[PDB]
DNA sequence: GGGGTGGTCGCTGTTCAATACATGCACAGGATGTATATATCTGACACGTGCCTGGAGACTAGGGAGTAATCCCCTTGGCGGTTAAAACGCGGGGGACAGCGCGTACGTGCGTTTAAGCGGTGCTAGAGCTGTCTACGACCAATTGAGCGGCCTCGGCACCGGGATTCTCCAGGGCGGCCGCGTATAGGGTCCAGCCC
DNA sequence: GGGCTGGACCCTATACGCGGCCGCCCTGGAGAATCCCGGTGCCGAGGCCGCTCAATTGGTCGTAGACAGCTCTAGCACCGCTTAAACGCACGTACGCGCTGTCCCCCGCGTTTTAACCGCCAAGGGGATTACTCCCTAGTCTCCAGGCACGTGTCAGATATATACATCCTGTGCATGTATTGAACAGCGACCACCCC
C-alpha cells in the first residue's frame, strides 16, 4: 500500500503551500513544464516576504499599543521601511491612509 | 474680546488630525452619483458592486492626495505657500500625464 | 527587562587545529536574531555569523553557528594563528540591544570612515561623524556602539537616513543625540556633558533595515578620553 | 432616471480635506474646480476600462475585480479588494 | 453549497503565529496581505517565464526562479530572499 | 556714539554724490559701517528717512516710501 | 552552420508600397518598425491571455484581441483597428 | 491530388502573415487554444498600425524634401500625434532626436 | 572693438541646432569606460557588444533630455531661467525616482 | 585594466549639450556633479540587470538584447536594438 | 494642380422607395480618402460616409459607398421624403481639400458652439469663435470649410489644438489666421481685410488626426456679411 | 552844572533736561485643544466540525536539458596621427535674490440650510451553476512555395564649395520733457519846479 | 528864505520764454549665421536567385464553450428622520506680487592642451552549433487528509466621560531709542548813576 502522505510543504519545512503553488505555476500558463524545485524555491520566497512584513507590521501595532494589525499598520510597515516602499511604490493600501509628514516651512516659527 | 487662532494654526490642526486618520475624506453618495453618471456615458442600465464603488473612491482619493502633494511640493518650490492650478498642471505635465 | 547575553566560556586555552566550541545564553528567547563577532585588539569587530547560522561576507567556512531560542552555540574547526581575538555574541531580536561579555580565545566596497582620537574636558559637548560611501546611504541604518574596558560593548542607537527615524537605548537618552547629511552621507552622534565614564572608543555600524541583517561593517573606532 | 451636474457633489471642504491629508496649507480658490477636472478624467479613464472588462465578461453589472484589473492596468494597483 | 474557492489566509495566519505569536490580524488586512502574495507571485513568475523563454528553455525551474528575485527584490530583501529559497530547495531535495 | 539721524543721513548723501538720488541700502550700509549705532539701527535708519522725506528736505528720485532712492534736494 | 533569422521587413516594406509607392525607408528605421511591430504584438496577446484567465477561457478568440485592442489603444485608432480587424476576420469567413 | 496552397494571409486580404502570427500566439505561452480568427484580427491590427505609422513618416520625409524614411521622421510622426505619442510614450526610439520646442518666456523681447 | 553677442543669444542658437541634430552628445569611448567601470562592480571580466554599450548611450542621453526637459519646466515654474539642483531634485521627486 | 575615475567622462560641454537638446538656456554650475550623480545612479540600475541576464544566460558577454530587457523591465523600452 | 472634384449627376428628379446612385470623379488617385456629405438647406452638412465606403455613426444602412482611386460612387436605396439635400463629394488624400460642385436631390455628446451672423464693413476684421465640447479637445483638428452660394464649399484649413500646429490653404494665406485656447477649448478664425467676396457662411468641423478619419461633426456657420 | 559812558537790568538767543512718543522684546495668564485613565459593550476574530476534492504515493515513457567537442567570429588590446573638442582664463551684463510696500484674497469663526447617512421594506434583474451537444481547435501525414541568406548594382543622400538671404547688435541721429539763464516790465528811489510856513 | 508835495527821470526787483541737457525712440549699416543651389562620390537599399523548412491541405476526434433553464443574491428604488456637514457672510491679516537695488556668477570669446576617433593589425575567448545521453517531469491511477464552508462564543477595541497637561495668543509691562519744547543761562539793546570839563 502506499505510504503515509506527507506534504511537500512540511518536507521543506514551510508553511506556505508548495502543491498550490506548483498547480498555479502548471495552470497559469508560464511554461509548459515545471521543474520540482521552482515552487519549493517560490514559496519559500514569498513566505519570506510574508513574514517579513507582518513582523514589522505587528511592531508598528505593539507600538501603537494595538493586539491586531490593521491595514494602518501595514502601511506604517511598507512605507517606513526603503526597500519594501520601492517593492510597492506603485500600489495602494485601502484603509491605510499617510504617514504624517508636514513640510519645514509651513511650521511656524 | 472673542479668541480666534491666527491663519494657518487651524490649517496645520487639520493637516495633523488628518493625516492621523485613514477614513475616506469625500461624500460616499455623491461620489456614487458621480460614478454612475461618468459610466453612463460609455453604456446605459449599467449595475455596481458596492465594493466596486467603494474600489473607486478608495483610488480616487489616493491619486488626489499624492497629486496635492506634489503640488504642494511645486508651490513650495515656487516659494509660496499657497497651492495654484499653475502647480498642479506642473505636477501633472512632470508626472507624465 | 533587558535580555542578558550570558557566554560561559570567559576565556580558554587551546592548541593549533582542534575544534573550538564558544556558548552564548540568552535571557529571554531572541528567535535566533543572534550574530557573533570577532575583534582583534586594537582593531574594530568584524561580523562573523548572523542570523545565528548564516556565514557572514567573506568568512571562511571554519567558523559556524547554531542553536535558537535561548541556546547559542559557536564552532571554529581549523585554528589557525589569525584565531585569536575576543568573541562576542550580540542580539537584535528586541529593542536594546545586547552583546555577549566577550570570550577571549587565544592559541599556541563599504567603508565608513570615522574620526580619530579626541581628548575633551569634563561638562564640554562633542561631534563625532561617520562618513558612510559604497553604498546607497538611504538604505541602511547607522547603528552606534560603545565599548569600555570595564562594560564591553554596549548599543547606544541608530540612525535612519531613510526617514531620519532615531531609536536610543534608555541609558544613553539626552546623553546621546543622532543627526544625518543625505548630502555628504554624513552621520553625526552628539555627546552632551561629557563625564569620567564617557572615556571610550565609539564605533559607527552599518545595518540593515531588514530585521535577520546585523552589524556588518563597522567604522575604525573614535577613542573618545575626558580629562 | 439620469444624471446629468454629479461632478459638484465633490464639494469645496471635501477637496480641502483631501489637500490636508496631503500636506497643503493654503489654497487658492481655483484650485477646487482644477481638482474637479483632474479627478473627473482620473473617473472616465478607470470606468471606461472597468465597463470594458464587464462588457467582455458579458456582465451587466461592474464587479470590483473589473475595477482591480482597471486600476492595474492602468499602473495603480490596489491591494484590500481584488479576491 | 457554495463553490470552495481558495486564498492565502490560513498560511498567512500561520506565518503570522511564528512570527508574533500572540497578535492577531483583522480581515482587511489579512486580504490586503492576500493581495500582497498574489502580486508577488503573479511579477516573479511572469519574470521567471519571459527569462525561460528569452533564454529558449522549455521549463521553469529554480535558477529561473532565483533569478526572478534577483530581478525584482531590492537590496537585502533580495539576497535574504534568495537564501530561504535556497535552504528550502536544499532541505527539499535533502527529503 | 550716534548723533541725530538728520545729519547722519546727510552726510551720508554728502559723501557719494550719485547724481541719480542715493540708494537706501548705500547710505543704510555706510552710516553702520563708518559709525557705531545700537541693536535696532535698521528701524531706525528707516523711520529717519522717512519723516526726513516727510518734511521736504530729501526728495525720493525712485521708488516709493523708504524702499527707493533719495536725493538732497539742495 | 548558421540558423534562419526571422523578421517582419518583408511584410513592413509591402506595407510601405502600399502606403507611399515612391517612398523608401532605411535599414535602421526598419528595425525601429520591427521593434514596433514585436512590442505591440506582445501588448495584445499579454491582455489577450490576461483576459481570457479572468473570464476561465482556454481560447484566445477575435473577441479577446478585440477587447484587448479597444484597451490598450487609444482614441480612434481603436476604432479603425477595430473596423480594419472585423473586416479582416469577416473575409477570411467568406473564403 | 489536393487543391492549390491559399495562404491565410492572401485569404484574409492582408500583408502580414497570419501564419506566422498564428505561430507565435501558440507558442508564446498566451493560451492552452488559439481561436482561428485570432491571429486574423491581429494581424489586421498590426497592419494597420503600421500603415498608419508609415504613411504619417512618409509625409514627413516628403515635408523634408527626402525619399526614404529614418528614425529623425518615425519620431517626429508619433510625437507629433496625441494618441500615437500616448501610446508610445513610455518608449524611446534610438536616433530619433527630440522635437523643437522652446519655451516662450526664453525667446528674447 | 570685436562683435560679441549679447549673453543669452548663443544659448538660443545651440538649443535649436541640438533639437534639430539626433546625433549622440555623450563621447563614446569615456562613456564605454563609464560603463565598464560601473560594470566591475556586479562581475568581472564582463565583455560587451558594441551594440550593447550603443543602446546604453542612447537610453541614458534619452533620459538625461527628458529630465532636463522637467528641470527646464521647473526652473520656469520658480520664474528663474537658470535650472538649479534644487529644480532637478524636484522634477526627479515628481517622477518618483 | 582597472578602471577608476570615468565619471568625469561626463565632461561640463556633453551635459551643456545634453541641456541645449533639453531646451535649458542657462545653467547653474551644480548641475555637472548632479546630473554625473544622477547619470551614475540610472547606469547602475540598468547595467545591474543587463549582468543578471547576461548570468542567468552563463554568458560572458552582455549583449545588447540584454540591455534592451533590462531597460524594457525598467519600463525604458528602446526600439532599434532587436526588440 | 488642386484636386478637381467631379460630381457628373447635378441633379436629380426621383421618387419615394426608389435607387438613386451619385458618382464623383477625381482628377488624381486619392487612395480611398474620400467622403460624403448631406447638407439639408440652411442646415450645417453631415457625414455619411468616409474612407469611401464606411457608414459615420447613426446613419442607416440605406447609404452605401463604393469604389477607389479615382472612380467612386454614393448609394441610396430606399428614399424617404428626408433625402432631399445636397451632397458632396469630399477628398482629403492631398494636402488642399477639395469638394465637388454638389447635387441636388428632389423628392416628389460632441457638440461645437459657433458665433451669431456678423455684419461687417470692408477692409477691417472679424474674429469667429468655435466652441467645442463633449470630447477631448485637443486630439481632434478644427477643420474651417467656407460655403458660397456661388463657389459651394471650399476647405479653408485646420488648427491642431495639440501642437497649436497649422495648414492654410494657399487661396486664404494671408485672409485666414487660426488661434486656439485649450483653457475654454476654443478656436478662433480671423479673417483680414473683409471685402464683399468674402461674403458666406463659415463652418468649424471636427476632425480627427487619423489619416481615415473624415471631419465628422460640424458647428452650426456663421454668415459673414461684408457692405 | 551839562555832555557823555560804562554798569547793570530787561529782552532775547542758545541749549538742556524732562515730556512725550514709537519701537522692540519677555512674560503671565486665559482659552482652547490634546493626551490619558476608566468603565461599557458589541460584533469581528479565532476556534471547532464536517466533507470533499485536490494534493500526495507509485510507476512508466520520452524528450528536454546537460555535457563534451569544434569553429570561427567578434571582442579586446595595442599603436600612430589628426584635428575637434575640452580646459582655462577674462570681461561684463543680466539674472538671482533680498528688502519694501500694498491690496486683496484666503483663513477663521458664526448662523442658516440642506442633504448625507442610517434604518427599514420591497422587488426583480441578473450572476452563478448545471446539462446537452455540437462545432472547432488540436494533432498527424505529405507537400511545396514563401521567406530567408547571399550576391550585386546604382542612385539617394551626405559632403563641399559658394553665393544669397536673414537676423543681431549698436552707434549715431531725430525728437521731447525738464532745468539754467537772460529779458520786457513796472515798482519804487531819486531829481526838478511850485508852494506854504 | 527852504523843505513838502507833485510830476518826471532813473535804479532795480520781477514773471516768463528760449537754449542746454539728458533721456526715448528709430534706423542704417557691419557682420556673423543660415539656407539654397549645384557638383561629386560612395555605400546601403532594393532587386534577383537558390533552397529548405514551416505553412498549408486533407482528415479524425475529443472537449470547450455556447445555449437553455433554474435559482436566489444582491443591487436598486423608495421613504422617513436626525444631525452633521456644507454654505453664506463678515472681518481682518498676512501673503502674493510688483518694484528697486546689489553683486556675483554664468555666458561668450579667444588661446592652449589632450584625448577621442579612425585606420590598421593581431590574438584568442567564448558564443553558437551539433551529437549523445540520461534523468526529470508529464501523465495515469488510487486514495486520503488539508483546507474551505459554516457555526459559535468572548474579548479588543470603539465609545463615552472626566481629568490633567500642553500650546496658542495677546495684553501688559519693561527697556532703548527718538524728536519736541519750556525753561536755565548768558549776550546784547537800552535806562540810569556818575565822571569830566
Amino acid at each position: 500500500a502506499r505510504a503515509k502522505a506527507k506534504t511537500r510543504s512540511s518536507r521543506a519545512g514551510l508553511q506556505f503551500p508548495v502543491g498550490r503553488v506548483h498547480r498555479l505555476l502548471r495552470k497559469g500558463n508560464y511554461s509548459e513544464r515545471v521543474g520540482a524545485g521552482a515552487p519549493v524555491y517560490l514559496a519559500a520566497v514569498l513566505e519570506y516576504l510574508t513574514a517579513e512584513i507582518l513582523e514589522l507590521a505587528g511592531n508598528a501595532a505593539r507600538d501603537n499599543k494595538k493586539t491586531r494589525i490593521i491595514p494602518r499598520h501595514l502601511q506604517l510597515a511598507i512605507r517606513n521601511d526603503e526597500e519594501l516602499n520601492k517593492l510597492l511604490g506603485r500600489v495602494t493600501i485601502a484603509q491605510g491612509g499617510v504617514l504624517p509628514n508636514i513640510q519645514a516651512v509651513l511650521l511656524p516659527k | 474680546k472673542p479668541h480666534r487662532y491666527r491663519p494657518g494654526t487651524v490649517a496645520l490642526r487639520e493637516i495633523r488630525r488628518y493625516q492621523k486618520s485613514t477614513e475616506l475624506l469625500i461624500r460616499k453618495l455623491p461620489f456614487q452619483r458621480l460614478v454612475r453618471e461618468i459610466a453612463q456615458d460609455f453604456k446605459t442600465d449599467l449595475r455596481f458592486q458596492s465594493s466596486a464603488v467603494m474600489a473607486l473612491q478608495e483610488a480616487c482619493e489616493a491619486y488626489l492626495v499624492g497629486l496635492f502633494e506634489d503640488t504642494n511640493l511645486c508651490a513650495i518650490h515656487a516659494k509660496r505657500v499657497t497651492i495654484m492650478p499653475k502647480d498642479i498642471q506642473l505636477a501633472r505635465r512632470i508626472r507624465g500625464e | 527587562m533587558d535580555i542578558k547575553m550570558t557566554q560561559s566560556p570567559s576565556s580558554m586555552h587551546a592548541s593549533l587545529g582542534e575544534r573550538v566550541t564558544i556558548t552564548c545564553k540568552a535571557s529571554q528567547d531572541i528567535r535566533s536574531y543572534l550574530s557573533w563577532y570577532q575583534q582583534k585588539p586594537w582593531k574594530s569587530p568584524k561580523t562573523l555569523i548572523y542570523y545565528a547560522t548564516s556565514l557572514a561576507d567573506g568568512v571562511p567556512s571554519r567558523f559556524s553557528g547554531s542553536g535558537s531560542g535561548q541556546d547559542f552555540s559557536l564552532t571554529i574547526n581549523n585554528l589557525e594563528s589569525d584565531d585569536t581575538a575576543t568573541y562576542y555574541c550580540l542580539q537584535h531580536g528586541e529593542s536594546p540591544y545586547t552583546f555577549g561579555s566577550g570570550t577571549k580565545l587565544e592559541i599556541k566596497e563599504v567603508q565608513l570612515q570615522q574620526s580619530g582620537p579626541e581628548l575633551v574636558e569634563p561638562g564640554t559637548s562633542v561631534k563625532m561623524p561617520c562618513k558612510a560611501s559604497g553604498y546607497t546611504f538611504t538604505s541602511y541604518t547607522i547603528q552606534w556602539v560603545k565599548q569600555t574596558p570595564r562594560q564591553g560593548l554596549e548599543w547606544i542607537g541608530y540612525i535612519y537616513p531613510y526617514n531620519a527615524g532615531t531609536k536610543y537605548n534608555e541609558k544613553f537618552k539626552g546623553k546621546a543625540t543622532l543627526t544625518s547629511d543625505k548630502s555628504s552621507s554624513t552621520v553625526y552622534m552628539e555627546l552632551s556633558s561629557l563625564t569620567s565614564e564617557d572615556s571610550a572608543v565609539y564605533y559607527c555600524a552599518r545595518k540593515s533595515s531588514r530585521l535577520r541583517s546585523t552589524l556588518d561593517y563597522w567604522g575604525q573606532g573614535t577613542s573618545v578620553t575626558v580629562s | 432616471k439620469v444624471l446629468r451636474d454629479n461632478i459638484q457633489g465633490i464639494t469645496k471642504p471635501a477637496i480641502r480635506r483631501l489637500a490636508r491629508r496631503g500636506g497643503v496649507k493654503r489654497i487658492s480658490g481655483l484650485i477646487y474646480e482644477e481638482t474637479r477636472g483632474v479627478l473627473k478624467v482620473f473617473l472616465e479613464n478607470v470606468i471606461r476600462d472597468a465597463v470594458t472588462y464587464t462588457e467582455h465578461a458579458k456582465r451587466k453589472t461592474v464587479t470590483a475585480m473589473d475595477v482591480v484589473y482597471a486600476l492595474k492596468r492602468q499602473g495603480r494597483t490596489l491591494y484590500g479588494f481584488g479576491g | 453549497k457554495r463553490s470552495r474557492k481558495e486564498s492565502y489566509s490560513i498560511y498567512v495566519y500561520k506565518v503570522l503565529k511564528q512570527v508574533h505569536p500572540d497578535t492577531g490580524i483583522s480581515s482587511k488586512a489579512m486580504g490586503i496581505m492576500n493581495s500582497f502574495v498574489n502580486d508577488i507571485f503573479e511579477r516573479i513568475a511572469g519574470e521567471a517565464s519571459r527569462l525561460a523563454h528569452y533564454n529558449k528553455r522549455s521549463t521553469i525551474t529554480s535558477r529561473e526562479i532565483q533569478t526572478a528575485v534577483r530581478l525584482l527584490l531590492p537590496g537585502e530583501l533580495a539576497k535574504h530572499a534568495v537564501s530561504e529559497g535556497t535552504k528550502a530547495v536544499t532541505k527539499y531535495t535533502s527529503a | 556714539d550716534h548723533p541725530k539721524y538728520s545729519d547722519m543721513i546727510v552726510a551720508a548723501i554728502q559723501a557719494e554724490k550719485n547724481r541719480a538720488g542715493s540708494s537706501r541700502q548705500s547710505i543704510q550700509k555706510y552710516i553702520k559701517s563708518h559709525y557705531k549705532v545700537g541693536e535696532n539701527a535698521d528701524s531706525q535708519i528707516k523711520l529717519s528717512i522717512k519723516r526726513l522725506v516727510t518734511t521736504g528736505v530729501l526728495k525720493q528720485t525712485k521708488g516709493v516710501g523708504a524702499s527707493g532712492s533719495f536725493r538732497l534736494a539742495k
